[PDB]
């Protein structure tokens, strides 16, 4: 809404095109390597009704992101 | 495009620790 978690899962979601899982190597291609390798880490294993290798669920990235520690 | 994508998560972070300076 008044954020850009929203706008950025919204990007996510075209980036692997209509897919909760994205290639951890064409993530890698699109954020920096400090940046990719802390989603991939932060990522969680797919989790759906077809298992994608070498994908991972990123939607755990954003919904781990969201959780703060002070709010 | 991946660019408008990637540039939107930068941003996100970017704004992101400037909100936490603040509340």
């Amino acid at each position: 809404d008044t954020d850009t978690a929203d706008q950025v899962m919204a990007s996510f979601k075209i980036l692997a095109g209509d897919k909760n899982y994205i290639t951890m190597d064409e993530l890698r291609r699109e954020l920096p390597p400090d940046q990719a390798e802390y989603c991939i880490a932060r990522m969680a294993p797919y989790t759906g009704p077809d298992s994608v290798p070498g994908a991972l669920d990123y939607m755990s990235f954003s919904t781990a992101l969201y959780g703060e520690s002070d709010l | 495009g991946k660019f408008y994508a990637t540039f939107l998560i930068q941003e996100y972070f970017r704004k992101f620790k400037k909100r936490k300076e603040q509340g």
